């Protein structure tokens, strides 16, 4: 009687691969906008009363 | 005669930038141009020196 274990196995079938990446909050987080400067500077614009 | 020069990757950005020259070409631009002088001030002044 030539059971299972007679027979030999070979090289295991990859079924599937696993990686883990962080759901990156970064784009949604922040206003992004391209500097072609490596000095970026932001304007700050504001109104005042006659007591400043 | 030989002559030698380091520049870093973030300078090649920065020159790039801001000023719009490449800094890779200027090194070249250099130390070909000035090992050139220095064989042309050579030969000019081994004449001084053997001269009578």
């Amino acid at each position: 009687s030539t059971t299972t274990n007679s027979n030999s196995i070979g090289r295991p079938n990859l079924v599937a691969l696993t990686r883990a990446t962080t759901k990156l909050i970064y784009s949604d987080i922040v206003a992004t906008q391209r500097t072609n400067q490596p000095v970026a500077a932001f304007y700050g614009i504001k109104y005042l009363n006659p007591d400043n | 005669r030989q002559l030698k020069a380091a520049y870093s990757i973030e300078l090649a950005q920065d020159l790039r930038a801001v000023h719009g020259m490449d800094a890779d070409a200027e090194l070249s631009g250099i130390l070909a141009t000035e090992i050139m002088l220095e064989i042309n001030r050579e030969v000019v002044d081994w004449i001084n020196y053997s001269a009578q």
